[PDB]
């Protein structure tokens, strides 16, 4: 039964545990709705200003 | 017929130019009324990158706390 540690624990790692798996979903319930698409390609100037003149 | 050269552009001009003029102006009008059509849609629904107002976080924390 005797058995001193004079160092402590430095966070041990539990490789024999299986039991239940770690991807379930903890909390999540809706996967939230899709960004606004990112607009790729380069900008060309078309109309070149769309104010009162010029 | 004098007058008609070196002081005078002619018919055949500002019938060929100015349909040119009406043609940018088409492009200026249409594209400013869907401009205004957009707008009403962007503002009204938070669908495109127009008029979009700012969130409180993309990525903050992940790791594992002390938590109970």
């Amino acid at each position: 039964g005797w058995v001193r540690p004079d160092l402590g624990d430095l966070s041990k790692v539990t490789k024999v545990k299986t039991d239940r798996p770690l991807p379930e979903n903890p909390y999540h319930s809706r996967a939230r709705p899709e960004p606004n698409p990112e607009v790729e390609g380069d900008l060309k100037p078309a109309r070149h200003g769309s104010r009162l003149f010029f | 017929r004098w007058i008609a050269r070196t002081f005078f552009d002619g018919p055949e001009k500002n019938y060929e130019r100015t349909m040119a003029i009406l043609q940018i102006e088409a492009e200026k009008a249409e594209l400013r009324l869907k401009e205004l059509e957009v707008r009403r849609l962007m503002r009204a629904r938070g669908d495109g990158p127009w008029f979009h107002y700012p969130t409180i976080d993309k990525e903050l924390i992940d790791h594992s706390p002390k938590a109970t």
